């Protein structure tokens, strides 16, 4: 699992993988790494795969009846201490890493967290099985002056970095972008560089091969 | 027993809660203005015997950095009040991470209130609340709520027995135009002429005691801090 | 009266009637009589029986080697309020293995009382105390009220009539204070102090009880045969 | 309207406080004067010459530093001054340093309001009048059974209270730059002996404590000696 | 590990506008086997659920949720979908966070607005794994990937599906020591529901 | 003074041996209307008065019968759910100090052992098979 | 990793490096170790960082209901906050902290806390796996009542030796000066100690 | 300190009547009149708002608040009730149905909780009925668009046309004298605007009546909800037209 | 709790006919490392009790701040707290074992050391040892840890029976003390070169003597020292 965040001038980029495999053998494909908190805030997970669906749709409910309770925005912060809380609470025993990135009237931000509930920030930041092949990218191109396509750009290829190099990483990358004053943040599948070829010979079965004892 | 627990009388109303009203009539008159970027509020201090120590009898309390509040009625209840509203502040700060709103904060001490009138062994509080802020999204706040539960937003504000004088000058000077002054050193004056017009004394340094709101945080003015303000307004 | 269905209700002129009539209470009850020395304190009871053919209930209770009591009202509180007492002094033997004062028995025990006579559901006790003690400080005598009031006398007396051995103990006070070479003698002017409470009635081996504690004398209660030549 | 303990009348008064402040009223008379540096003096009633000189002793100290006196119900006092004591012991384990005043009479205003919430309890039928010395200073602080508690320059509750408020009143106006320990100790002597002739054919014994800066490193300390057996003379002689 | 103790095998497959659920039917104590007739394909409504693990978990699983199923019927007056089903499952899945069922379940339907077939299937924790080609779960899951990555074409009809998924299975539970002894092929198609039973080797 | 607002004591005889609450409940539902849910798939219950307790009882019917289901793995018989039900209201007429239930309830249920029956129950927690209403 | 505390004559200095490693690998480049806990009274914390972050907020939030309450806290009523949290939790938690701030009265202070919950005062303090490094040298170069140039100097010394010898520590040198006239924030790259 | 008020403040009276739940009735009638209009494309919910002061900002209390994106409310009757009762159905409408299925629940199923909540007052130990009568207006995919009314005894009605308050018995007569099978969205709005207008003795403007409505799709505001509260301007504008 | 992490070292204490003689040094010692200098192990408790702990500090902290939530809860209500209601030796130890066993009983102990001196109000010298596990004996000479190898066998070439106590003047116990500390200086890895000793006599009172240094060292024979064959 892949998993890239990169803050440039006015907003965050979130960029991760999608495969998800249990041991050596590969479980789905095309699976969804990005989780919608709040609808300015999003979040990416890694680690346990049930664990980090749930310890985000219940910040996310909670966040949600945070907003209805105070008529406000929600905020990144408030979303940060909830989820750092709840890890921490478990003492681990809930295996989840995530990157938040959001916007909010107070500006732009993202951090990431730790199955511990250890939080930190930066510009620019990756988790996973093969982060480092993403940090490395990272780390080679990353400039303080950066617009909203470089970003997109970056984090794709940092993705797939991490996809050719890291046995746990593979198929499509999934993109959101969060911009101060708009939404977007509806990628879904930039880039998909897994097609597969079509099979040398069909494998139809005609009808009727199959022994039936009852029906 | 509909007159002495929170229980509905034949007509549909709560006798505890009215009494509580009437309880929160000392008899001390308090204002609340919000101007450009700074709120104001003045209260009277009362203390004819001069065996009390002028510097702790106050109705004002800092509950967190930005947000001030002034009581009108008894002053445990206003203290109760005080404490709890510090904690829930401290609480929220703590828990979601960023400051607590003045209308959140006051919306949890309806809700208090509500609870207090809703069970039969909690006796509601006989005291009313003002709760005074400059919110990072909202700008000058003032909030008030009632022993009843009941809470809302003003312009501006007056408690005590002849606060409908109070508010009558104010609806008129707002029909002849909040406050356009960039200094609340200006809107202080403002407030305290305002006052003397309604309530007619000529008050001193120690019969007045201000809290200022600001962007950065909210303060008290001390005596010396006062008396600048009525040299300041006998000089023009 | 409106202010007497409970212990939390004030009356009009700030009276607290059920404490009042746990007080009467004691004034229903046999008198007993105390007073101290420099060396030793003592005890004297008049038992009271149900008829002729029942004995007499014990009045003196024992709390520790070094500090007992004695009754006037309600036996079952006094059974309590003695139980209390015992586990506090084996408290203070066991964790810090000094002998437990009588002022933090009387503080104790004013504590326990008061906190009987302020919340809804309870009742306050029905019996007042005459605690006798000896310790570091020497010999101490206490008097206990329901309401919670502890007081330190060189004499009294509780129970009914009992004015008669309290102007006894008042008038002779400069005496038995200095009675300290014979703890017989204190039981005697004791004896006389209660003799004076009596209503046509005649001191016997079946209706006397006489405890005493001192320097070198553990608590140690007299009756029967034993208060023979007191009489 | 005067049965329940949390009942508003009418008029938005609560009966029973009252009927604790008339219990309060009954009390002995208690006095306490603040200084530059504090000073507590109360009167003892010796209802009988049976009772053992020095040995009742109604000052209470909580922590080292502060200093209560109380008028009314002594119980109940006393029952104030145990969780006045469980609080400073709790804020001194949670914070290393010794409660300040306003902190401990905070704690006992919150304790006494919240003992007339419910009808369950009954208001504390006493007034308290406690002080010390902390790093701001030298405090004096009067709570009521109502909860309401202010700071004052000089206190004074009981039967004979009024005397001497007249008496406090009086000093405070001829001493306007303050008053020293010693001169503090004789007043409240004086005050005491002048406002016990409420009563006069009962008598009396007067025990006075003291806690500032100076003759007493800034602890509560009780006046015994040869300096209470001057006061007594200088409050004979007025 | 008791998700290796009583065996079983089940697939899913998606159609042209329907689902095929296959299953076998062995039951046994590790090597030694008990039963040939332990079905483990449950319907609620018009959803199915199959499942794979420890047996005792199943029945379990199976009546925990024939009882949810029955209150959910009763509150919304109408059938549960097979998406709300399948968020009911991980739910409860995830209830049991740190005394997790040892279970394979899987859930099969179609939409009764859209019409879309629909299949997923799920870990013991509750982790949803909603694959729009196939679902696999059991003790020989590595042959059931192999056999379904070939061999599969989307928008199959219903005929060929069948052949395609009882194949596939057939292979499966042939090289798998623990599965066999009969199995049993749902094709669910709009109100229709087809029940085979395929002939095997008895191993 | 703690609390002296005890409504007339509701769980306490009368004088004459009868409960004023009950009763006074059973006026109530006299007062009602005359008399459409699906506890489970076999058997159904008309009721009478307060709907909203009705409905709470439905449910605790409901939950009680798919606990026998899967228990037991039968339908549960109709007599068990309706002497539950009867047990649930008869509960608050005798303690808790709360007032009892104002819902009359007609249950009509099919098991395999009896045949279809009807039953009927009341606030007192008595419930009687009637052939007909 | 390496963090320190100084105390010379107007106030009180408090240093740190950047670096956070999950084992050989550096997580965190630049890391921010000083947290604040109040305006003042606040420094750098080592060990486990969940367990301190933890810590940091409860101390922040108890001293935030002190200020409300009683006034203004001193710096030993954090430093007893730490000890209890540290004390009570003992067997649950390996953070190692050091508590710098100033007042008017007492013109700087400092209090180690190590694991275990002990809490000592100290004229300065040096903690984490690179101050082992630097036991020697910064007991032959501390004076009292040294400057606020000499004291950044000292710092800086310490903390490149530190850097250079400790494979877990050193990204940037963050300082953080407390004294009467405010609170300042200072950065040393690695261009600056490194020569 | 003790609560001890474990007994029910509700009890049966001689005649079969609850007193304790006939005075909230009557608190309730003495509210504001609000009205609710189902149409074939949207429910439409209106209410009149006073002024408690001259100085007091009205913006700051609004009395129709969002239960769930599809479901809203308005009360008649006591407003803190009202606020409590709105904080507690938004708890319950997430920690019920929503963290368990995934799905925000059902209109109905969250005016059965709603009317749960408000009977557990009208039964359990020391406490009082909530003196506030509930209007709810929701969409769901399989039961449409759908209003309910929900009564301090707990009990809830379905309604194709309902009002309550002061005005509630000259509103309801003045819906049901003309209210037909192809209501649109707007002409509820103009029906709902009419009506209020008709009852309100004067004032009738933006500012001082409060609306929303159930219906459509708002993706502009996702960042969609059916549920919109028109703006003072919009009202404004219709009332311009009226 | 359940380890120590910042020890203490050995505390010794003696009996002399007229009192008590206790010595303990200021080591902080962090394992191999000597972190912590200056530490105070030995707590006066009124003017007549000595306390020496040896082991975990955090918990010597804890204790002390025991001993004197202790001495002012005695001054409570007690008007001769100073003249004849004071505390005692005997009531601080009894006081200080039950609180250890019951930590050792709940597996949560104390990991401490602790010697009790002082003159009882009777004139009689108290000393008395307790530690985790409750364990408590007393004896006319005593050392906890490392001290307990070397400092006891020195002293009780002293005071070898009770007898022996009215024989042995101030001077020479205080002596072999200042010897027995310069012999742990001399062989145990965890000590400090200076150290507290207290006495506790009953005619002068308590006598606190900090800062103290050893000295009289020897080192001049290491010159005559070389290789190892």
């Amino acid at each position: 699992t892949t998993i890239v965040g990169v803050k440039f001038n006015n907003g965050v980029v979130i960029a991760a993988d999608t495969r998800s495999t249990q041991g050596p053998i590969v479980a789905d494909k095309n699976c969804a790494k990005l989780h919608r908190i709040s609808p300015k805030i999003w979040c990416a997970g890694a680690g346990t795969a049930a664990d980090t669906e749930a310890v985000t749709q219940l910040i996310g409910s909670n966040i949600e009846l945070h907003s209805l309770y105070t008529s406000r925005e929600p905020r990144v912060v408030s979303a940060l201490q909830m989820l750092k809380q709840h890890l921490f609470k478990y003492q681990g025993h809930i295996g989840a890493y995530l990157i938040v990135a959001g916007v909010d009237p107070t500006g732009s931000h993202l951090f990431s967290i730790h199955a511990h509930g250890s939080t930190d920030v930066g510009y620019y930041l990756s988790l996973g099985s093969g982060s480092l092949a993403a940090m490395a990218v990272l780390e080679s191109h990353w400039k303080q002056d950066l617009t909203k396509e470089e970003a997109i750009k970056l984090a794709s290829d940092a993705i797939q970095a991490g996809i050719w190099n890291d046995l746990g990483s593979g198929s499509n990358v999934d993109v959101c972008v969060m911009e101060i004053g708009k939404d977007a943040e509806y990628l879904r599948n930039y880039l998909t560089p897994n097609v597969r070829e079509e099979k040398q010979k069909s494998y139809k079965f005609p009808r009727g091969t199959t022994a039936v004892l009852k029906e | 027993y509909d007159r002495h627990i929170t229980i509905f009388s034949p007509e549909g109303r709560l006798y505890q809660v009215e009494y509580a009203f009437k309880a929160t009539n000392t008899n001390i008159n308090s204002l609340a203005v919000r101007g450009k970027d700074c709120t104001v509020v003045i209260s009277q201090k009362k203390v004819p015997d001069k065996l009390l120590d002028p510097t702790t009898v106050s109705y004002i309390f800092c509950i967190s950095r930005t947000i001030g509040m002034v009581v009108n009625g008894p002053i445990p209840d206003a203290r109760n009040a005080a404490l709890r509203a510090k904690a829930e502040a401290a609480e929220f700060r703590y828990k979601y991470g960023y400051d607590m709103p003045c209308d959140v904060l006051a919306k949890r001490m309806a809700n208090l209130s509500q609870i207090y009138t809703q069970r039969a062994y909690m006796r509601p509080l006989g005291v009313i609340l003002t709760f005074v802020s400059v919110d990072e999204e909202l700008g000058p706040s003032i909030y008030k709520t009632d022993p009843a539960g009941y809470y809302v937003g003003y312009k501006a504000t007056a408690t005590g027995p002849k606060q409908q004088e109070i508010t009558t000058n104010l609806e008129n000077h707002f029909k002849k135009s909040h406050i356009n002054e960039e200094s609340w050193e200006k809107v202080v004056e403002f407030a305290i002429t305002h006052m003397i017009d309604a309530l007619g004394t000529e008050f001193s340094k120690n019969d007045l005691e201000v809290g200022v709101a600001t962007k950065d945080k909210f303060f008290t003015l001390s005596a010396e801090n006062i008396e600048e303000r009525l040299v300041a307004i006998a000089e023009q | 009266n409106n202010y007497d269905g409970d212990t939390v209700t004030f009356s009009p002129t700030g009276r607290l009637f059920q404490v009042e009539y746990a007080l009467e209470a004691i004034k229903q009850g046999s008198v007993t009589v105390g007073l101290r020395s420099n060396t030793h304190a003592v005890l004297v009871a008049l038992k009271r029986n149900a008829d002729e053919l029942s004995s007499y209930q014990k009045k003196i209770i024992k709390c520790d080697e070094h500090m007992g009591l004695s009754l006037a009202g309600l036996a079952p509180d006094a059974r309590v309020l003695s139980n209390y007492l015992r586990q506090q002094c084996n408290y203070s033997s066991l964790v810090f293995n000094r002998k437990l004062a009588v002022e933090r028995a009387g503080h104790l025990l004013c504590d326990k009382a008061q906190k009987n006579t302020q919340s809804y559901g309870g009742r306050p006790y029905g019996v007042g105390l005459l605690i006798i003690g000896y310790d570091k400080s020497g010999a101490h005598l206490l008097e206990f009220q329901p309401s919670g009031n502890v007081t330190e006398l060189y004499g009294t007396a509780i129970g009914a009539r009992s004015q008669g051995a309290k102007t006894y103990l008042e008038r002779t006070l400069d005496t038995f204070i200095k009675i300290d070479g014979n703890p017989d003698e204190l039981i005697k002017a004791g004896v006389e102090a209660i003799s004076q409470s009596l209503r046509d009635e005649s001191l016997t081996v079946d209706n006397l009880s006489i405890a005493i504690v001192g320097k070198d004398t553990p608590f140690t209660i007299y009756d029967g045969e034993a208060v023979a030549k007191y009489i | 309207y005067d049965l329940s303990n949390s009942v508003f009348s009418p008029d938005g008064r609560n009966f029973q406080v009252e009927y604790a402040v008339k219990a309060v009223e009954n009390g002995t008379t208690s006095i306490g004067i603040k200084c530059n540096d504090v000073v507590f003096a109360v009167e003892k009633l010796i209802t009988s010459k049976l009772l053992v000189p020095q040995k009742n002793v109604k000052i209470q100290v909580v922590d080292r530093h502060i200093g209560c006196v109380y008028s009314g119900l002594i119980p109940d006092g006393r029952h104030l001054v145990n969780r006045g004591r469980e609080e400073a012991a709790s804020f001194k384990k949670l914070y290393k340093t010794p409660i300040p005043i306003p902190a401990f009479a905070d704690r006992l205003g919150q304790y006494v309001q919240a003992h007339t919430l419910y009808n369950s309890v009954r208001p504390f039928g006493v007034s308290t009048i406690f002080g010390g010395v902390d790093k701001n200073g030298a405090h004096l602080y009067m709570l009521e059974p109502s909860g309401s508690y202010w700071g004052y320059k000089g206190a004074a509750t009981g039967k004979g209270r009024q005397s001497a408020k007249a008496e406090l009143e009086k000093l405070v106006d001829h001493h306007p730059e303050g008053l020293s320990a010693r001169e503090a100790v004789k007043q409240a002597a004086k005050i005491i002996y002048l406002a016990h002739e409420d009563n006069k054919e009962k008598d009396f014994e007067l025990e006075i404590s003291w806690c500032s800066l100076s003759e007493t490193n800034g602890l509560h300390k009780f006046v015994k000696g040869d300096l209470l057996q001057e006061a007594i003379d200088f409050a004979q002689k007025e | 590990d008791p998700s290796s103790i009583n065996g079983g095998i089940v697939v899913a497959m998606t159609g042209k506008d329907c689902v095929a659920i296959a299953c076998d039917l062995r039951l046994g104590s590790q090597s030694l086997g008990v039963s040939n007739k332990f079905e483990k394909i449950f319907h609620y409504g018009h959803v199915f659920l199959g499942i794979t693990g420890l047996a005792t978990d199943v029945t379990t699983l199976n009546e925990m949720f024939r009882y949810k199923t029955n209150l959910y019927k009763l509150k919304e007056e109408r059938a549960i979908e097979p998406e709300t089903f399948t968020q009911l499952v991980s739910s409860s899945l995830y209830e049991r966070r740190f005394g997790p069922y040892f279970v394979g379940p899987v859930v099969a339907g179609i939409n009764s607005k859209s019409g879309k077939p629909f299949i997923a299937g799920f870990d013991l924790i509750g982790c949803i794994d909603e694959a729009k080609d196939f679902i696999v779960s059991g003790t020989a899951s590595d042959q059931l990937f192999g056999m379904c990555e070939s061999l599969y074409e989307p928008n199959l009809e219903p005929e060929d599906l069948f052949e395609t998924i009882s194949q596939a299975l057939l292979n499966a539970a042939d090289r798998d020591a623990l599965s066999g002894w009969g199995a049993v092929v749902y094709i669910i198609k709009k109100d229709e529901v087809v029940k085979r039973y395929l002939k095997m080797r008895q191993d | 003074m703690g609390s002296r607002r005890y409504d007339s004591r509701t769980t306490i005889f009368s004088p004459e041996g009868r409960l004023y609450q009950v009763e006074y409940a059973l006026e109530s539902i006299s007062h009602a209307g005359t008399a459409l849910y699906k506890l489970n798939d076999k058997i159904a219950v008309a009721v009478a008065g307060l709907t909203a307790d009705a409905e709470i009882l439905i449910n605790t019917a409901r939950i009680h019968a798919q606990n026998y289901l899967k228990t037991y793995n039968e339908d549960i018989p109709v007599e068990i759910l309706v002497r539950r039900l009867s047990d649930i209201k008869q509960g608050y007429t005798q303690h808790g100090g709360l007032r009892p239930f104002g819902v009359s309830f007609i249950y009509a249920g099919y098991d395999d052992r009896y045949g279809y029956q009807l039953y009927t129950s009341n606030p007192s927690g008595n419930y009687t098979g009637w052939k007909a209403i | 990793t390496s963090i320190m505390a100084v105390t010379f004559k107007d106030g009180v200095i408090l240093g740190a490096d950047s670096r956070t490693t999950t084992g050989a690998y550096i997580a965190n480049r630049v890391t921010d170790k000083l947290t604040r806990v109040h305006d003042k009274i606040w420094c750098c914390r080592s060990g486990s960082a969940a367990d301190t972050q933890a810590i940091a907020d409860i101390v922040q939030y108890h001293l935030e209901l002190y200020t409300s309450q009683y006034g203004t806290p001193s710096t030993e009523t954090a430093a007893s906050v730490f000890k209890e949290l540290c004390y009570e939790n003992k067997d649950n938690l390996t953070a190692g902290i050091i508590v710098a701030g100033y007042d008017d009265k007492n013109k700087g202070e400092v209090y180690t806390i190590p694991l275990g919950g002990s809490v000592h005062k100290l004229p300065y303090a040096i903690a984490g796996s690179g101050s082992t490094f630097i036991y020697g040298y910064c007991d032959k170069n501390f004076r009292e009542n040294m400057s606020k140039e000499e004291t950044v100097d000292f710092i800086k010394h310490s903390l490149s030796q530190a850097i250079k010898w400790d494979g877990s520590s050193g990204g940037v040198i963050r300082m953080v000066v407390l004294t009467a006239a405010g609170v300042e924030r200072l950065i040393f790259y690695p261009d600056e100690y490194e020569q | 300190m003790t609560d001890r008020y474990s007994f029910s403040l509700t009890t049966f009276s001689p005649s079969g009547k609850l007193g304790q739940i006939d005075y909230a009735l009557t608190a309730v009638k003495q509210g504001v009149t609000s009205l609710g209009i189902k149409a074939t494309n949207g429910v439409v919910i209106a209410t009149e708002k006073k002024s408690s002061s001259p100085l007091a900002m009205s913006e700051t209390l609004s009395k129709v608040s969002l239960l769930t994106p599809d479901i809203g409310a308005v009360y008649s009757g006591m407003g803190p009730d009202y606020r409590v009762l709105v904080d507690k159905s938004r708890k319950v409408a997430h920690t019920s149905y929503k963290r368990i299925y995934g799905e925000y629940p059902p209109t109905k199923l969250l005016v059965s909780e709603v009317a749960k909540i408000m009977q557990e007052a009208t039964q359990s130990g020391g406490v009082r009925p909530f003196g506030v009568s509930l209007l709810i207006a929701g969409h769901d995919e399989f039961n449409g668009f759908s209003l309910y009314q929900v009564d301090p005894s707990g009990s809830y009605f379905p309604w194709k046309a309902t009002a309550i308050g002061k005005g509630s018995v000259a509103a309801k007569t003045f819906l049901e004298k003309r209210w037909n099978d192809e209501l649109e969205l707007e002409d509820a709005i103009h029906i709902a605007l009419l009506t209020l207008k008709e009852s309100v003795e004067g004032e009738f403007n933006g500012d001082t009546i409060e609306l929303a409505i159930i219906g459509d799709e708002n993706p502009d505001l996702l960042g969609g909800p059916r549920f919109r509260k028109l703006t003072s301007q919009e009202i404004n504008d219709r009332l311009e037209a009226l | 709790t359940q380890q120590p992490i910042v020890t203490g070292t050995s505390v010794i204490s003696m009996k002399y006919d007229n009192g008590v003689i206790i010595a303990a040094d200021n080591l902080g010692s962090y394992g191999s490392l000597l972190r912590f200098n200056g530490v105070e192990r030995l707590i006066p408790v009124g003017d007549n009790t000595v306390v020496g702990i040896s082991g975990d500090i955090s918990d010597m902290q804890h204790i002390e701040r025991l001993l004197k939530d202790l001495v002012t809860e005695n001054a409570y209500d007690n008007p001769l707290a100073d003249a004849e209601e004071a505390l005692e030796p005997s009531y601080i130890f009894e006081y200080l074992a039950t609180v250890m066993y019951q930590r050792r009983s709940k597996m949560n102990p104390l990991w401490n050391a602790i010697i009790v001196a002082g003159v009882q109000s009777n004139g009689d010298q108290f000393l008395r040892y307790v530690n985790l596990l409750g364990v408590t004996y007393s004896s006319p000479t005593l050392a906890t840890g490392f001290g307990a190898h070397m400092a006891n066998p020195l002293l009780r070439k002293v005071v070898d029976r009770e007898s022996d106590i009215p024989k042995t003047t101030v001077q020479v116990a205080e002596e072999a003390i200042v010897n027995a500390m310069r012999v742990l200086y001399y062989r145990d890895a965890r000590s400090s070169r200076n150290f507290s000793l207290a006495i506790i006599d009953k005619n002068t009172g308590l006598t606190f003597k900090k800062n103290l240094q050893v000295e009289n060292m020897k080192w001049d024979f290491a010159k005559d020292i070389k290789g190892y064959g």
